[PDB]
Parts: structure tokens; C-alpha cells; sequence
RNA sequence: CAGGCCUUGACAUGCUAGGGAACCCGGGUGAAAGCCUGGGGUGCCCCGCGAGGGGAGCCCUAGCACAGGUGCUGCAUGGCCGUCGUCAGCUCGUGCCGUGAGGUGUUGGGUUAAGUCCCGCAACGAGCGCAACCCCCGCCGUUAGUUGCCAGCGGUUCGGCCGGGCACUCUAACGGGACUGCCCGCGAAAGCGGGAGGAAGGAGGGGACGACGUCUGGUCAGCAUGGCCCUUACGGCCUGGGCGACACACGUGCUACAAUGCCCACUACAAAGCGAUGCCACCCGGCAACGGGGAGCUAAUCGCAAAAAGGUGGGCCCAGUUCGGAUUGGGGUCUGCAACCCGACCCCAUGAAGCCGGAAUCGCUAGUAAUCGCGGAUCAGCCAUGCCGCGGUGAAUACG
């Protein structure tokens, strides 16, 4: 996309809750294409959002997204002969991808036995303020603003 | 079932050991299997350049001919 | 069962409407042109004489099968189709 | 997996049978 | 060793393993297509001249 | 008696008969839920029944051949979105605007000579 | 090297095969082995005549052995003399019922392989090679042509440094499939090495 | 390469002296080659009852004119391929400016993927190039039905099995269709944004096709080819070795380091092809590789054939492990004359590294990458993890 704007693909809803952001997390839970295995691990762990802390698997997910989505990020740019990390607002589309991705990583790293077990846990804790993706979101955000010295070094 | 020894050598062999056990049979048959009559002789086997002799014993009966006169010269590297 | 083999279809499809058209005028009652799934043999070849594995090309051998049946046989049917229009490259077959 | 012959996945990749994958 | 070689493929010798596909217009030992009787470069230049019965250049 | 819809999607063949009534579903001689067990893309081509509210206007008989499990599924999606615009040619309204018509030419590509799997190019220096 | 053979491109797009027959797994190599054998006898002792193509057809021990040619007499002689002793030498190896044939070439100055082995013979004759390519091309447009193109490759005139001589008055759109262009190649072996010679006649669309 | 042989040779044409021819079987030896050697006996055009003959296939010896050489030279070559580079270029004709090299066109403003088109202009045309015609796929039809089919009825031993039928599915030929053609927006035009209808819109996806040329690119070892050089050897046959050697060094890859995993049972859903001294249904024997017996197919009707993943539900429980399959020992099979060097396949046992990798680096934009199995070629067999294909599940992201 030197030329064009690089087409943003919509996703399907998910047959189970009809949510285009539930397909977007399951795709990032995916591995080797084996999506049938990618989909259990949600509803395997959605069930773990329901068993433990009896609530709403629909809504604990959708909060855990907004509880890891970073409004300010820093990317390094070259000026003078310097490597200044530039303060910038990470766009909403970048957010979705950013939110979901840390959410898989932080979860995969967890010391729990089954995959979904972690997945649920993380989602729970993200909305609760204390996850692994939630550190990373604050890390980037306060990495920015620590760098507001480079705010007009933004495009 | 199946054991292979050329039979140009086992012809001499069962003619040599029979007609007074000598030794020193030169051959180009390392494909043969050292059948148990060969026991106690001296076959000069061809590795490609040289006819390395072997003193045949019991310690190696069901064994082949060409393991017993290796084709390659090693000694070392350095 | 008049199993018509061949390489070229346009020559093979002029004579399988020939023993189709002509036996109907000479008896009864011509099974229309049936086309079997063509059996393909390919040849992928290193274009250059030497090394150049990166660059090759694709050649294929398309030998398309064609069957056609005669329903009510008759005489004059195998004597109208005893002497038949060729072409230089078409395969025949007789059965019943 | 596919290099451990003495199992199911090992014979398949290989194109073989025996005990751990029979016919 | 080359021509006296191609003669040696024409005369089956001591065993049935010992035969191989040499070539005809090529004296070529390798990449011998036995259906065609032709040796990958034999094959290709005659495929372009059309001296090969209904052998198309693919494209799919 | 029936309503018929031709379905394909990437080397798949799904022949449907929207024989009216309750809503029970057989493909290749068993309940949709028996054949398509495990699969979560398996709920499904019954979704075109959700674009014209007709979960309770049609049982189904289907025959299917080709591709795979979830590749057959998208065939019946063209096979159920066609068997409804056939019944009521005024029901493509909320079918093509809802995008359940058409047939996806999203086919697996010819492997290229040189590139190890169509495009996955060899590693170089 | 980077160009496709303008013929093998059109084998069923414009032009056509020169052993137009059928076979399979059992007998494919042997009738075809014969074809080249046929072409060896027929490309030798049918040279000093013309000869631009050989269309060959098979049946069930009926090999048709048809010649395209510039001058027919050098195939049949007088009364019928040579076309019969050619239908005596060929129908020996071919093992079957031959049929040594002739069809006369409507202006051999539009047949490209003729356009070729003419101009390349003029190389072994040690002529002005350059002026021959301008010549042989010139002739062909002069006798009904939409385009032509000739290329001479090697010790041009003999000179140690290996050149590529080149000429093309008139359109030749090789990138087209419905382009109808005849092509042939001529091999002028000289006092100093082998020279390549090409031929490319745009005959019209389709 | 080592050892043992043959000289007009393994092959060609031709001429000459003696046999003589064909052709099939031995004997002796030798690793094999080769060497020496004991048998039968030639149609034919033939004076001819005959002795016997002439000539001629095919053979031998001798002697040549010659062969043969993967020996050298890819800067003496052809041809073919690699490459920049699917990149948008590179040129002529005449006219014109310039003493000339040369320029002008082809540059510029606008737009495409593009020298894509539009407009301007000392320029006006023209070619090779892009595109188009070709294939494949995606929608629909005509033609056609021993492949499909209770979609339809009957019968169904219940296998589309019989009838019976072409509507399907499928097969494979010819056709149809997209044209910025219709509207809206803007633009001098071309053209861009957006709309509808449409199976698919703006090259719909891929293939094939790759300009004048460049790299004194690559191949004399596919082949041919100028020359140099070797002609009881740089020819040639043969047996055995080497091409597989191992202190190390780098490229492409395979399988991993596990639990989104492995293991075991059982259960589903492809596509492309290939199948006669072949694919081998099915029984019997074997833990098995395999070994018997044995049915069918010139193959849309028999066979390879299992797809795998997946799904079900049980085993494992974080263990260098039921992770991982190296190594070695032993017993086995199959191909093949022959598996010491050097084959694969099988059974048991041995179960090493490796707990995700420094500096560095490669691939890929949608059905792509990832992941999974299947064929084919060459091939007796095989050292394929390679290559050329095929389809199954199926993403991530693109401010610039």
C-alpha cells in the first residue's frame, strides 16, 4: 500500500454470540489454522468465566478488551542523529489488534494447566484491573507521556 | 532360506581344503559370505587396489569377505 | 459401445457425430456423444540444458475418451460403419 | 512425532505399516 | 567413454538390473522419459517443433 | 413438494431440498448435528433460514460430495440461499443485500514452479 | 536467452503438429522413434529440392509420410522414378505400408524455413552476410507479407568476436497467439564454425 | 582409480588377399574380460541327374583409407537457459534545430499496472514492447448420458441393488456473460469516488507470454560445432574399488524441544493422478516387513485407497517425560546375479542431543502465510526430508 489505503476486511460474526470481536480473538487464539480447536478454547473458558465468578461470558470479554486497549503509544523515529520514541495516539483499529494480541500472549504464558483455563482467567482479571496484558498496556502508555518531550515530533 | 557365496571360490575352497589344505587363494569376490569351511586358511581379498590377505578363524564365520579388507586409507586428519 | 479414443477433440468430435449421425440413418437409435474425463499425462522439464532448476516449463498429454452406443443394432449398420470417414488421428472401438 | 517410527504418526509420514500402524 | 557407452545400453549384458534408459537422438543417460524415449532436452526442442503427437504446452 | 438449491464453495457439492414443515435436518443419511459434530462453522448454511425467518417453514434433505467438512458447509449456504429465492423469488430481498447469494471463487492456488507452495519462496543468501 | 519458440506457442492456437496421430503406454516411443528415422532419411536426400515441413499420419500399419516442399520433381524424378525408390527405401525400416507424398509450396519466399536455409546457405557460400539478411527479408515483403524478421548468430564473416546480426522491416508481434508467423532455423556450418540463422514471417491475423 | 585383458577396435562407410559364409551348442581356463578350442551346416540367380561350379546375403582373418576421445578451448561457437525484469521501456521514417556528437518525437500538464489513454506542443506518423486473442478457475445454458439418481414410483436379499428415469451431481465440448456499458459525484478530455442490477465488476482470481539489450553471465558434460591435442592409447571391454572418505567450514531442508501436546481405540469429509511378466479386491499364515493362495480391470464402471488434521472418549500430568527418535546390539523380511564397502522396509531392546536458540538473516497481502495428508515422474529396489502437482483446516496486518 505505497499506492492504496490497504483494505480493512470485516470479520464474520460468531454464530454463538454474533460478535465480530469474538471472531477477532478466536483468530488470535488460532494456531496452524485449526480453528475448530481455536473455538472450543473460548467457550471452554467462557464456561470458566461462568463457573468461576458467575456472570456474563459475553461482557467479561468485551471489558477485558477495553481494559488492555492502549490510547497512547510510542514508536521510535530518526531525527538529527537520534532515536526518539515518538508519542502518538494508537488508532482504534490498532487497539483491537493490540488488545486481543497481548490478551493471547499474557494468557499463553500463564502457569495454568489447560489453554482455555488461562484464557478465561486473563479476561476476568483484565476487567478487574490486574492482568498480564494490563501491565503491558500501562507500560506502553506511561512509556508515552514520559516522552511528551517529542509530541511535536509526531506526524 | 537363502545364503550367498559366489561359488567360483567355494569350488577352489572345497577343492583346496579337500585336496590338501594350503591357502593363498586370490579372488575378486568380497560379495561372498565366508562359509564355515573357509575356517583356517588365507584369502587374498581385493579392496580395489590391493589384495589384503585374511587369516580366517571361528571368531568370524557368518561374516562377509569385504568387511575384512577395507577399501579406504585413513590414519588421520591433521 | 463404440469407445472412441484420441488426442485432438475437434477431429475426434467430428467423427463421433459422424458414427452418431450415420448409424441413426442406418438403423437405431444412436446413444448421443458421451465424454469421459480426459486422462492427463504431464511433463515438467528444466528448460535449460544444464543447471537452472529455478526455471522450467509445463507440457501435457490430453487423451480424451469418448463412448457411444448403438441401441437397435441391425445389418447395414455395421456395413455403413464398416467403411468410415477417418480422420488421420482418431482411435476406434467396437462392442455391443 | 513423524520421525518416531514405533508409533502411528511415524509410519504415516513415512508411508509404512506393521504393528503400530497395520492394514 | 561415451559412444561405445550408448552401444552398451543397446546390448543387454550379464544381468537384468544392469540395463538402463540411455537415449536415441541424445546419447543422454539422465532425465530419460521412457514413455517418450526422450531425454529432457531431446523432449523439449521436439515439443516446440511439434514432432511430438498432441503434446501441448500446458497453462492452467 | 421440495425446494431445490445448488451449492458449491471450493471443490464442494451440496444438493439441497427445502421440503417444508418443522425444521429437522439430514445430510447424507443423518441429522445435521450427527454429520457436523464438533464443528462451530456447522451452524451454518441453516443461517440463510435465519435471513427469511423460515427455521419453521422447512425441514431439509441434502446430498453432499467434495472438499472437506467446513468447505461443504459453505456449499449448502449457496444451496439454502438458492432454495429460498426459488420458493419465493421475492425473498432475494434480504438475501443478496444480506449477502447469502453468490458463489465464492476463493479457490486454492496452483503451486508454482520455483516457489515451494505456490508463493512460499525458497530462502536465499 | 529469454524468448519462447513462436511455433510451440501456437501448437493449437495457430499452427499444427507434424506427426498428427494417436497412441499410448504400450506403443508410443516406437512409432515416434520411427518418425525421427523417417525425418533423417527425408531431411538428407530431399535437401537439394526445398522441403519446409513433414506432416505425418498413422492408422494401424499405415504411415502417411507427407512432404511439404519447394520443388516436387526432386522427389519423383521423371515418369515417377524417384518418389517410388523413396517409397522403396523408407518402407523398409518403417516396416509398414508407406506412401511417400508431395505438395507444392506456393512461393517458397513465404515459407520461413525456406527463407532460412536459403539465407544461411549464403553464409557457407561466404557472401555479404549482412546484405543477405536485408536481402532475404526484403524479398519476402516483396512477395506478399505483413511482416518478417531474420537473425544471424555467430562468427559473422568469420570474425573472431562472436556477433549477432539482425533485421526486421514490418510488424512481427510474437507476443500474440493469433499472429500466424512461420518460423524455421538454418544451420550454416562454415570454414570457421557454426552460424545460427532464424526466420519469422508475420503472415496475418486469424 | 587399482588390477586383468583387446587392437582396426564397442560403432560407421568403402576397397582390397585367404578362407568362407549365416547361425546355434559346448570343452578348457579365467575374478570377469578375454584367450585357446570340439560340433552341425546356408536358402540362392545358377551348365546341372554328377563330380563340381558361378554369384549373393551373414561371418572370419589379414591389410588399409579410417574410427573413437565426458581430452582442451563456453572469450573461436550454434542452440537452449539464467539474470535485471511484468520492470515501461527501446527504436526507426521523414520534417525540423545544431559546424558536429546529437537533439526534437519519447519532453511537459492530467490518468492508468504500463510510452495506459487524454490534452498540449516542430513536429506528424511507424515498429519491437504493455494490453488483446490462448489456457485454468468462478456464474448460466445448448449438446450428450451404463459415472449421478426414492429428486420419482415400484420392487430393494436393502449395496442406487433391479427396474426405471437425465431433473440433478458429475463428465467434457461448444456457447453466453463485464463493456466504466447504466446512474449519481468531479473533471477540457481521458479518467477517479460512490450507487444499482449482477455469479463475478473495474486486469474477478491464477497461468502462459517476458521488449532493444546487459551481465566477455551458464552448458564443448545433452546435443551439435571452428581449432588445439591423444590414436596397442587421452581408444575400448572387463572384475573390484571410488563417486557415500572426515579433524572441520557454510547453504537448502527434515523432525523436534511438548499439554492449542503426545498416545490408543473408534468414527467421518477431498483432490490429482497412476495402474499387464502392473494396480493387486478377498481370504489364509505371520507381532510384522512380508509370505502364500486368489477375484477383478485395456480401466469415470475392477485397483492403488488409508487421506491426514479433524470429531468422539479414554490414557498421560509437566516429568528430558507415553515430550523428542538420534545411536547401537540382535533377529527378520523384500528387491536384486550380487546389499562387506554402501539399500529400503520390519520386530525387540538400546532411547543421545535438544527445555525454542548469539550476532545475524528468509518467506509471505486472502484462501496468501501457517498447518495437514495424497499422487506422479525418474525408478528392479532404494538411501525423496528433494522436485513437479493436488486438495483438506484456514489467519495476522498494512498510519505511511
Amino acid at each position: 500500500a505505497r499506492r492504496r489505503r490497504a483494505e480493512v476486511r470485516q470479520l464474520q460474526p460468531d454464530l454463538v454470540y454474533g460478535d465480530v470481536l469474538v471472531t477477532a480473538f478466536i483468530n488470535k487464539i488460532m494456531r496452524d489454522g485449526k480453528k475448530n480447536l481455536a473455538a472450543r478454547i473460548f467457550y471452554d473458558a467462557c464456561k470458566i468465566i461462568q463457573e468461576k465468578t458467575g456472570q456474563e461470558p459475553l461482557k467479561v470479554f468485551k471489558q477485558a478488551v477495553e481494559n488492555v486497549k492502549p490510547r497512547m503509544e510510542v514508536r521510535s523515529r530518526r531525527v538529527g542523529g537520534a532515536n526518539y520514541q515518538v508519542p502518538m495516539e494508537v488508532s482504534p483499529r490498532r487497539q483491537q489488534s493490540l488488545a486481543l494480541r497481548w490478551l493471547v500472549q499474557a494468557a499463553n504464558q500463564r502457569p495454568e494447566r489447560r489453554a482455555a483455563v488461562r484464557i478465561a482467567h486473563e479476561l476476568m482479571d483484565a476487567a478487574e484491573g490486574k492482568g498480564g496484558a494490563v501491565k503491558k498496556k500501562e507500560d506502553v502508555e506511561r512509556m508515552a507521556e514520559a516522552n511528551r518531550a517529542y509530541a511535536h515530533y509526531r506526524w | 532360506k537363502g545364503v550367498f557365496v559366489d561359488d567360483h571360490l567355494l569350488e577352489k575352497v572345497l577343492e583346496l581344503n579337500a585336496k590338501g589344505e594350503k591357502r593363498l587363494i586370490k579372488t575378486w569376490s568380497r560379495r561372498s559370505t565366508i562359509v564355515p569351511e573357509m575356517v583356517g586358511h588365507t584369502i587374498a581379498v581385493y579392496n580395489g587396489k590391493q589384495h589384503v590377505p585374511v587369516y580366517i578363524t571361528e571368531n568370524m564365520v557368518g561374516h562377509k569377505l569385504g568387511e575384512f579388507a577395507p577399501t579406504r586409507t585413513y590414519r588421520g586428519h591433521g | 459401445r463404440i469407445k472412441l479414443r484420441g488426442f485432438d477433440h475437434k477431429t475426434l468430435d467430428a467423427s463421433a457425430q459422424k458414427i452418431v449421425e450415420a448409424a441413426r440413418r442406418s438403423g437405431a437409435q444412436v446413444s448421443g456423444p458421451i465424454p469421459l474425463p480426459t486422462r492427463v499425462r504431464r511433463f515438467t522439464v528444466i528448460r535449460g540444458p544444464f543447471k537452472h532448476k529455478d526455471s522450467r516449463e509445463h507440457f501435457e498429454l490430453r487423451t480424451h475418451n469418448r463412448l457411444v452406443d448403438i441401441l437397435n443394432p441391425n445389418r447395414k449398420t455395421i456395413e455403413q460403419l464398416m467403411t468410415l470417414d477417418l480422420p488421420t488421428g482418431v482411435e476406434i472401438e467396437i462392442k455391443t | 512425532g513423524k520421525g518416531d517410527r514405533r508409533t502411528r504418526r511415524g509410519k504415516i509420514w513415512r508411508g509404512t505399516y506393521g504393528k503400530y500402524r497395520p492394514r | 567413454a561415451r559412444k561405445a557407452l550408448i552401444e552398451k545400453a543397446k546390448r543387454t549384458p550379464k544381468f537384468k538390473v544392469r540395463a538402463y534408459t540411455r537415449c536415441v537422438r541424445c546419447g543422454r543417460a539422465r532425465s530419460v522419459y521412457r514413455f517418450f524415449g526422450l531425454c529432457r532436452i531431446c523432449l523439449r526442442e521436439l515439443a516446440h517443433k511439434g514432432q511430438l503427437p498432441g503434446v501441448r504446452k500446458a497453462s492452467w | 413438494e421440495q425446494y431445490y438449491g445448488t451449492g458449491r464453495r471450493k471443490e464442494a457439492v451440496a444438493r439441497v431440498f427445502l421440503r417444508p414443515g418443522n425444521g429437522k435436518v439430514t445430510v447424507n443419511g443423518q441429522d445435521f448435528n450427527e454429520y457436523f459434530q464438533g464443528l462451530v462453522r456447522a451452524v451454518a448454511a441453516l443461517e440463510p433460514l435465519r435471513a427469511v425467518d423460515a427455521l419453521g417453514r422447512f425441514d431439509a434433505y441434502i446430498t453432499v460430495r467434495g472438499g472437506g467438512k467446513s468447505g461443504q458447509i459453505d456449499a449448502i449456504k449457496l444451496g439454502i440461499a438458492r432454495a429460498l429465492v426459488q420458493y419465493n423469488p421475492d425473498y432475494r430481498a434480504k438475501l443478496k443485500p444480506l449477502g447469502f447469494l453468490t458463489r465464492d471463487a476463493r479457490v486454492v492456488e496452483r503451486k508454482k514452479y520455483g516457489k515451494h507452495k505456490a508463493r512460499r519462496a525458497p530462502q536465499y543468501s | 536467452g529469454n524468448k519462447i519458440h513462436p511455433i510451440g506457442f501456437r501448437l493449437g492456437i495457430t499452427r499444427d503438429w507434424e506427426s498428427r496421430w494417436y497412441a499410448g503406454k504400450k506403443q508410443y516411443r516406437h512409432l515416434l522413434l520411427e518418425d525421427q528415422r523417417i525425418r533423417g532419411l527425408l531431411e538428407k536426400e530431399l535437401y537439394s529440392a526445398g522441403l519446409a515441413r513433414v506432416d505425418i499420419e498413422r492408422a494401424a500399419d499405415n504411415v502417411a509420410v507427407t512432404v511439404h516442399v519447394a520443388k516436387p520433381g526432386v522427389v519423383i524424378g521423371r515418369g515417377g522414378e524417384r518418389i517410388r525408390v523413396l517409397r522403396e527405401e523408407l518402407a523398409k525400416l518403417t516396416g509398414k505400408n508407406v506412401a511417400l507424398n508431395v505438395q507444392e509450396v506456393q512461393n517458397p519466399n513465404l515459407s520461413a524455413p525456406l527463407v532460412a536455409q536459403r539465407v544461411a546457405e549464403q553464409i557457407e557460400r561466404r557472401f555479404a552476410v549482412r546484405r543477405a539478411i536485408k536481402q532475404a527479408v526484403q524479398r519476402v515483403m516483396e512477395s506478399g507479407a505483413k511482416g518478417a524478421k531474420v537473425i544471424v548468430s555467430g562468427r559473422i564473416g568469420g570474425a573472431e568476436q562472436a556477433r549477432t546480426e539482425w533485421a526486421a522491416q514490418g510488424r512481427v508481434p510474437l507476443h500474440t497467439l493469433r499472429a500466424n508467423i512461420d518460423y524455421g532455423f538454418a544451420l550454416a556450418r562454415t570454414t570457421y564454425g557454426v552460424l545460427g540463422v532464424k526466420a519469422y514471417i508475420f503472415l496475418g491475423e486469424v
